[PDB]
Order: C-alpha cells, then structure tokens, then sequence
DNA sequence: GTCCCTGTTCGGGCGCCC
DNA sequence: GGGGGGCGCCCGAACAGGGACTG
C-alpha cells in the first residue's frame, strides 16, 4: 500500500537535466524476478508504465536479500544522483544496544517493502525511468538506489511516528530506517496491546508490518545484535583465514575487527594497519602483523556479552595502554559487566608522547559516550595524578581530563623524561647550529661548547630543519649525562619542548633516546644571526655552505 | 509587519554545517524549547529537502531556565553586509541585558528562512535528527539588529530622553547598558529599563592593559641575559626603540649558562631605558573596521593567561592579563574568551578572531559546557611557539 | 617570493546497519 | 557483480600557515 503522506518537493542541480542510460543486459533469472516484482508494484500504483514522451533510462538489477527467497530490485541512479539536489541528511549515526534501558517487554518489527510505501515527488518521477528487458516504466515510489531516498524515508517514517510517540511517551521506539525496536515497562499483554496500536497506527499511514519480521520473543535479532533480557551479544564475527591476504583482503580484515572491538576487549590492528602503507595489491603479512592477527584470533574465540545500561548508576570507562599509540578502553557500571568496549588508535601528530595520546583517547571516549547515553562517563586511566599534574604544568597548551581516578594495572603512562626549567650547575654548555644548502641540499651540523670542543658533521640530502635536530642530536651524542644546549631553532626547540616520546622521524626517535638516557637537560634558545657568543662561533663553523 | 528581504553575499551558498552530539540535559531542553517556539509559530519543521544546517546547543544560566542558542556563525558571514559610542568603554558600571526575545515579533523573509535550518539530535540516534526552521528573527542571527534597529530606536527613545546620561548600546541578542550611578542607583535603573521594556555586571574602568616588564635582578647569568636578549629583540618589532647591542656584548665568547656577567654600566643603563621604552604607549595603530579583530592568548600556568588583540601583527589594539584559582583549562579558557569577547564589543563593537592554544578536539569536546554568552566568537587553533608565552610572561 | 614541515580536511577503500 | 544513506576505521592527497632563507 501507498502511504498518503505529502511527497517531499526534489528538484534537479541547475542546468542539468535527467539520465539517459542503456540498460545493461541482465541474467534471465534476474529478469523473471524484476517482471515478478514489475508486474505486481504496476498493480499497485507503485510505478507507472511510460511512452517515448519519456526521453530518460536508468540501469536497474536485482540482488537477493539476506533471506535466501525474495529479490530487492535495485537501480544504479549513480548519474541522476550526480544531477540531484543537496539533502540534508537526517539519520546522524546508529543506535547502540549498550545504550538501550533495561525493558519489560521488548519488540522487533521490520516494515515490509517500505521505501516502495513511500510516494516520490510528482515534478520528479520522469527522471526515475527504466526499463525492464520489454516493459518501459518509472517510479511513483521512492526507488532504492536513489540519494534521496533515505533522507525522504527517515524524514517521513518521524513524522508518522511523531503522533503515536506524543500520544504514547513512555513507549519507546528505536527507529533505524524501517526497522522498530519497541519497549515499553508493561506487563506483556498491555504491551501487545500497545504494539498492535502501533502496527495499525503505521498500517493507517500505509507501512504494514509483516509477522514474518515480528519478533515477539528473546533473543531479539536487532541492528546485528542479539538482545537478550540481560545482556547483548554481536552476531558472530568470523574473520577470513586466506594465507596469501591483499589490500582488499586486510581492508575486510581490518574491518571486521573495529566492528569487533565494541564488545571485544583487547583487539589491536596497528601492525595490520600499518601493511596497508591499489586494492588487489597483494601484500606480505609482518611477523608483527600475523602475530597481531593470531592474538585478534584467540580473543574473539572467547564469549563475550554486553549489558544494558541504568541511569541511575555511574558510567565508568577505563582505559588500558596497549603500546604503540594503541588503547583499549571499557565502559560499565558494575564491575566485569561491560556495556561495551572500544579501541583507541589513531596516530596523530609527527611528534606525540603517551599523555596526549591518553589526553586524546578520554576525548574520542567523551565524544562518544555523549552520543550513547547523553553524558561524560566517570574516568578510571592508568596514570598518576602526580604524572598527569606535571604535564599540565609543564605544558604551554590548555589541556584537560574530566573526573578521574587513577588504576595500578600497567603500562602505566609516564612522562619519559623531563626537561630542566633553569640551566644546569656544572653541565657542559653546548651551542649547537646547523645550516643547509637549498640548492645542493648539502649541509652542516655541529656545535661548539664552553670547554673548548668543537665538532661539525657534514650532511647529505638534508634540510634547515633537519640540521638542527642533527646538531641537538649530535650536541646529546657528545655530553654526560647532564647537558645544557643552546638553540636557535624556533622549529627544533618547539618540538623537544613538547616531550615526545614518539616519533614519525627516525631522527627525533634517535633523539628521545638521548634525552631518556640523560639525567638532566636544559634547553635555552636564542635569536639567531645576532651576534650572541656563543651562537656567533657555531654559526661561522656551520656555514661554510 | 511585512518583511526585510535578505540577500546572501554574492557567490555564497548557505550554511552546511553538521550538529555535533548534545547531552540529555541539552536535547531535553531544546526539545521542550522548541516545541514551544513551534507553538507560537516561531519556527517550523522542515524536512531534508532544504540543504542547509546550523549547529544548535543550548546552555543553562543557577538556574531552572535553559537558553537556546544557534550557532550561527557561518550565516553571519555569508549574509549581505549591514552606531558606536567612544563613552560605553568609561561606565563605572556597565550590564548587560538579554534582548534576544524582541526578535520573535518581527517575521523572515520566506526566501530567507530555508539558510536558518537546524537539527536536533537524539540521545543514542533513537531517531532520525528532527530539522526545524526559523520564521521570525533568528536569535544569534547578524540580520536581527538590523532588520529590528528601527523598532530597537522607538523603543529606547524615550529612555534615554529621560535618562540622557545612560549610554545604552546593542550587539546581537545583547543590550549593554551603561551608567556613572553608584551601584544600586544604577541597579534600580537596569530594572527601570528592564521593566519599560515588557510594557551582571561589567566595570568598564577597572579594565587593565598588561605592559611587557623586564627582569629586575642583582646578579645575572649568561642564562638571565641570553633570555633577556631574546625577550627584548622580539619586543623589538612591536617597540622600535628597544635595543640589545650592548647587553648582546655581554655574551662575547663561549660562556657557560650559570657563569654570572657584571653588568656593564653602558648595558645597566640601556637596560634602564628599555624599561621605560616599554611603559611608553605603542605608536600609530589605528582600529580598521574593514578587517576584523584577531586575537592570541597564552596560557601562562597556575591559571593565568595573557592576551593580546590586534588587526596587524605587532600593532596591537589591547594586550591583557585574564587571572583565576581542581583547575580546568578548558573551563578557563573559555571565560576568557567571553571576557576577551566582551571587552571587545564595548570598546571596538565587533568580535575578535580568536587563535586559541588548545587542541581542537579537546575544545570541541567541552567548550559548550561553560559557555555563558548569547553570542559565539570565530576561532581557530594554533599551536603556539613556546617562545612568544614567555614574552608576555608576569 | 621558495622550501620545509606540520596540521586539517576531504575523499577513497573497507566494516556494520537498513 | 553492479545501487543508496548513515556511522566507524585507516590511508594519502591537497592545501593552509608559520618559519627560515637569498641577497
Ligand atoms: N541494501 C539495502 C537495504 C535496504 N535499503 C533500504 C530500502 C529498503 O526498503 C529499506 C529497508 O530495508 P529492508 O531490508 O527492511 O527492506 P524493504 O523494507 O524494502 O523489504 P522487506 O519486506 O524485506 O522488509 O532500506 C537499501 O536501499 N539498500
Ligand atoms: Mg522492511
């Protein structure tokens, strides 16, 4: 049935006209289940026969849905999409089962054929021609293929369920494209009551709810979940076991394991990741990877459930350090009853150390537990108040992390070495420069100290930038274990300055390696070319080139 | 009451911007508010068919009462371009009254309405975002004091005919109100207004301009003057007239950082001048209204944070200090961004372009959540060099 | 001006949902 | 096989912006 919904008003990008598309040649089997579905959507006032007065065509196929039986006729509208307007689209992300209340009584339902339920534009019919090999026809349904079709579904599927929900507040209703989620806190019977006025309510604005996807019993099947009374589960994951894997290959790989970390505590993807550096491309796993891959392996053969989540409790999150920029991260109420989990692994930054990483970790988390359940989770982050106070001290940024409390269970997350914020007693005094030739790319690193030792090393296919870094990391190279260094490297200092412990450039890696080993550094910095002793004789040591 | 038709600048389409995740707080608020302004016929639904988006938030003044706010800072620089008293900056008492709900009243030109679109999310994406549009002035909107001026001068008139001496000024959804009455006598005259109008608090004065000072000590180490000389040859360009030439005589040869230098007293005394070099008004920096308000703050630690405003680098308009105490950064920041924002609306009445010192996501994440104003400046981030915090440094 | 380096965004694969 | 929208993850490509440099 067509629901007597008002359409919503499409037009076309200026200037542009509709698609005139050969249609591709189909299988027969294909065939027979288009005129199947053809022959009864003509019926039904779903689509219309067309004659020459329609100049346009789009290819159309047809997929079998997850249901073994009936067929989904699609349409490759790629090119009427390009000459669509802009929709704002409505669905802003998907509903997550760990932020679902505990209910009494649950249901599923699924809408039957339900874009075809939903009438398209007048003005904007011509546009949807097709042909069937042989039928001509287009649509006065919303087509599946479409860009606007589900923007206009969602949009019209609130407003029909706009009056039941008003009248019927505390019924609630998860609303993911056709598919309905109904939960209420009635005794069973008062809410099959309520379901069936829903049903018919939905009925009455043309989308029927077939019982063949009327759930009415646990375990629900919902948006790749099972949901339970008690707990939820993802529909098992089965990862791939090609021992030749490709860029596709991992990509599906990869793939399913983020899938997977929601409810999978543990899973890391660095070193798959990092392979990935064209689609059948085949590529050689790592010893890092595969070793990687067997440990994804042996977690997700283990059972695992979520749980549902109560208001009237905290949301805690705590968050393991899994080396290497990595970070897992669980969030529950009750303790070892996880609502769900996650992973943190996002490289951002040439240069970073653990506590902006961890910084960035309880942001994404934040973020995301906003979304969920509509408010910041309490934090439980293995670092020590006194660790997390220093770094706020000493750097020059805002930075912040709300309400938590700190957990003895390693890695804990430190600050790898500090530097001095007054010089050194009784500490070499290295002033250190370096210059290159843009030309020639030829350069000089080295410095000069205040007992009398120089030192230049001369460089090949280098930069500035990179000449000063050589030279602090020459100047690291040469001293004892405490080091006073004078720079003038806007660039070099700005990056030591921020404590990185890690880094994209071999050479600041090579760097922090020093600055670990020291006991005490001081970095001072100096305007350049100004005469300022000792600056002055590196500068003409340096510059020979 | 027929409409103003709006223009977009030419070449400009409408505001695309997406919603970020609200708290239940926030959505609970808005969805009742909104209903409401539904209602009364303020705003209607719209569906996806308009393109067109604009953040929405909302924020609680102690209070049971939550206030709407649309961030409509992309509308405002792509609406068609569109009063200010030298004497609102010398008010012993200055206070600042919500005149964003007198919009309301005047409708929105039909082909206007579709750029002020905007969208509320739901707690766990249990729906699809609900999208509503504007049918009067929007609040937060740059075209609601213009296009309401008119009304804003008949209103006021008599006010101020009685009260000549009160300065009262409007920015956006703002009405700032201005007066030399001792607190209480000026207080019974915000309620007078207030009150006229249905038929806390700024001093203006006691705003302080923060000078770059120089270290005063006994002893100096090659350190102490390496920085000195470091911190006075940046100075450089904003003072000419500040020099280095004989105190970077002191750092003749390869000394060590803790060797302490006798100040030569060429180097003591031109290290005197300097002092004064500073104190000494900046010379020849005129405020353009053509180009707009930049504005850079340094966190200085232990809650202290330094700010300069100006058009072109090193002319600086107004530098400043902004001081406070389970500290939080992001918290700080913001005040002071609302106090940056509000010294520059009374002084110049136009809003400052922020670099602001943070990550974006961690602002992103927080910055909603003490938020106070009814207006929101433009900002970016910037990693700032560790060299210019200490320029500035108390 | 150029070159360098760093940060952001955006668009392309893949995952999952309908 | 092949179409669509959403969110997620990774990646690399453009481009933006400040600093250092050539004379
Ligand atoms: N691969 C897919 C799956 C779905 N949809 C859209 C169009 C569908 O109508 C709607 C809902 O999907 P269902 O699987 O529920 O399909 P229908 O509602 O059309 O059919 P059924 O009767 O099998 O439920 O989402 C789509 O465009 N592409
Ligand atoms: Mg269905």
């Amino acid at each position: 049935p067509i629901s007597p919904i008002e359409t919503v008003p499409v037009k076309l990008k200026p200037g542009m006209d509709g698609p005139k598309v050969k249609q591709w040649p189909l299988t027969e089997e294909k065939i027979k289940a288009l005129v199947e579905i053809c022959t009864e959507m003509e019926k039904e006032g779903k689509i219309s026969k067309i004659g020459p007065e329609n100049p346009y065509n789009t290819p159309v196929f047809a997929i079998k849905k997850k249901d073994s039986t009936k067929w989904r006729k699609l349409v490759d509208f790629r090119e009427l999409n390009k000459r669509t307007q802009d929709f704002w689209e409505v669905q802003l992300g998907i509903p997550h089962p760990a932020g679902l209340k505990k209910k009494k009584s649950v249901t599923v339902l699924d809408v039957g054929d339900a874009y075809f339920s939903v009438p398209l534009d007048e003005d904007f019919r011509k546009y949807t021609a097709f042909t069937i090999p042989g039928i001509r026809y287009q649509y006065n349904v919303l087509p599946q293929g479409w860009k606007g079709s589900p923007a206009i579904f969602q949009s019209s599927m609130t407003k029909i369920l706009e009056p039941f929900r008003k009248q019927n507040p505390d019924i609630v209703i998860y609303q993911y494209m056709d598919d309905l989620y109904v939960g209420s806190d009635l005794e069973i019977g008062q809410h099959r009551t309520k379901i069936e006025e829903l049903r018919q309510h939905l009925l009455r604005w043309g989308l029927t709810t077939p019982d063949k996807k009327h759930q009415k019993e646990p375990p629900f099947l919902w948006m790749g979940y099972e949901l339970h009374p008690d707990k939820w589960t993802v529909q098992p994951i089965v990862l791939p076991e090609k021992d030749s894997w490709t860029v596709n290959d991992i990509c599906k790989l990869v793939g399913k394991l983020n899938w997977a970390s929601q409810i999978y505590p543990g899973i890391k993807v660095r070193q798959l990741s990092k392979l990935l550096r064209a689609l059948t491309e085949v590529i050689p796993l790592t010893e890092e990877a595969e070793l990687e891959l067997a440990e994804n392996r042996e977690i997700l053969k283990e059972p695992v459930h979520g749980v549902y989540y109560d208001p009237s409790k905290d949301l805690i999150a705590e968050i393991q350090k899994q080396g290497q920029g990595q970070w897992t991260y669980q969030i529950y109420q009750e303790p070892f009853k996880n609502l769900k989990t996650g992973k943190y692994a996002r490289m951002r930054g040439a240069h970073t150390n653990d506590v902006k990483q961890l910084t960035e970790a309880v942001q994404k988390i934040t973020t995301e537990s906003i979304v969920i359940w509509g408010k910041t989770p309490k934090f439980k982050l293995p670092i020590q108040k006194e660790t997390w106070e220093t770094w706020w001290t000493e750097y020059w940024q805002a930075t912040w992390i709300p309400e938590w409390e700190f957990v003895n269970t390693p890695p804990l997350v430190k600050l790898w070495y500090q530097l001095e914020k007054e010089p050194i007693v009784g500490a070499e005094t290295f002033y250190v420069d370096g210059a290159a030739n843009r030309e020639t790319k030829l350069g000089k690193a080295g410095y000069v100290t205040n007992r009398g030792r120089q030192k230049v090393v001369t460089l090949t296919d280098t930069t500035n930038q990179k000449t000063e870094l050589q030279a602090i990391y020459l100047a690291l190279q040469d001293s004892g274990l405490e080091v006073n260094i004078v720079t003038d490297s806007q660039y070099a200092l700005g990056i030591i300055q921020a404590q990185p412990d890690q880094s994209e450039s071999e050479l600041v890696n090579q760097i922090i390696e020093q600055l670990i080993k020291k006991e005490k550094v001081y970095l001072a910095w100096v305007p350049a070319h100004k005469g300022i002793g000792g600056n002055e004789q590196v500068d003409k040591l340096v510059s020979a080139g | 009451i027929e409409t103003v038709p709006v223009k977009l600048k030419p070449g400009m389409d409408g505001p695309k911007v997406k919603q970020w995740p609200l708290t239940e707080e926030k959505i609970k608020a808005l969805v009742e508010i909104c209903t409401e302004m539904e209602k009364e016929g303020k705003i209607s639904k719209i569906g996806p068919e308009n393109p067109y988006n604009t953040p929405v938030f909302a924020i609680k003044k102690d209070s049971t009462k939550w206030r709407k706010l649309v961030d409509f800072r992309e509308l405002n620089k792509r609406t068609q371009d569109f009063p200010h008293p030298a004497g609102l900056k010398k008010k012993k008492s200055v206070t600042v009254l919500d005149v964003g709900d007198a919009y309301f009243s005047v409708p929105l030109d039909e082909d206007f309405r579709k750029y002020t679109a905007f969208t509320i999310p739901s707690i766990n994406n249990e729906t699809p975002g609900i999208r509503y549009q504007y049918n009067v002035l929007p609040q937060g909107w740059k075209g609601s004091p213009a296009i309401f001026q008119s009304s804003m001068t008949k209103i006021l008139e008599p006010f101020r005919k009685q009260n000549p001496d009160i300065v009262i000024y409007q920015y956006m959804d703002d009405l700032y109100v201005g007066s030399d009455l001792e607190i209480g006598q000026h207080r019974t005259k915000i309620e007078e207004l207030r009150q006229h109008l249905l038929r806390y608090e700024l001093h203006p004065d006691k705003w302080t301009v923060q000078p770059i000072v120089l270290p005063e000590k006994d002893s100096w180490t090659v350190n102490d003057i390496q920085k000195l000389v470091g911190k006075l040859n940046w100075a450089s360009q904003i003072y000419p007239g500040i020099k280095v030439r004989q105190l970077s005589k002191l750092l003749r040869g390869t000394k060590a950082l803790t060797e302490v230098i006798p100040l030569t007293e060429e180097a003591e005394l031109e290290l005197a001048e300097n002092r004064e070099i500073l104190k000494e008004p900046v010379h020849g920096v005129y405020y353009d209204p053509s180009k707009d308000l930049i504005a850079e703050i340094q966190k200085q630690g232990q809650g202290q944070w330094t700010y300069q405003i100006y058009q072109e680098p090193f002319k600086n308009l107004k530098t400043g200090k902004y001081a406070r105490m389970h500290t939080n950064d992001v918290k700080q920041l913001t005040e002071a961004v609302q106090k940056i924002t509000t010294e520059s609306i009374v002084i110049w009445g136009k809003t400052p372009k922020f670099k602001l010192p943070i990550q974006k996501e961690t602002w992103e994440t927080w910055w909603t959540e003490y938020w106070q104003a009814t207006w929101i400046p433009e900002w970016e981030f910037v990693n700032t060099p560790p060299l210019v915090k200490l320029w500035y440094q108390l």
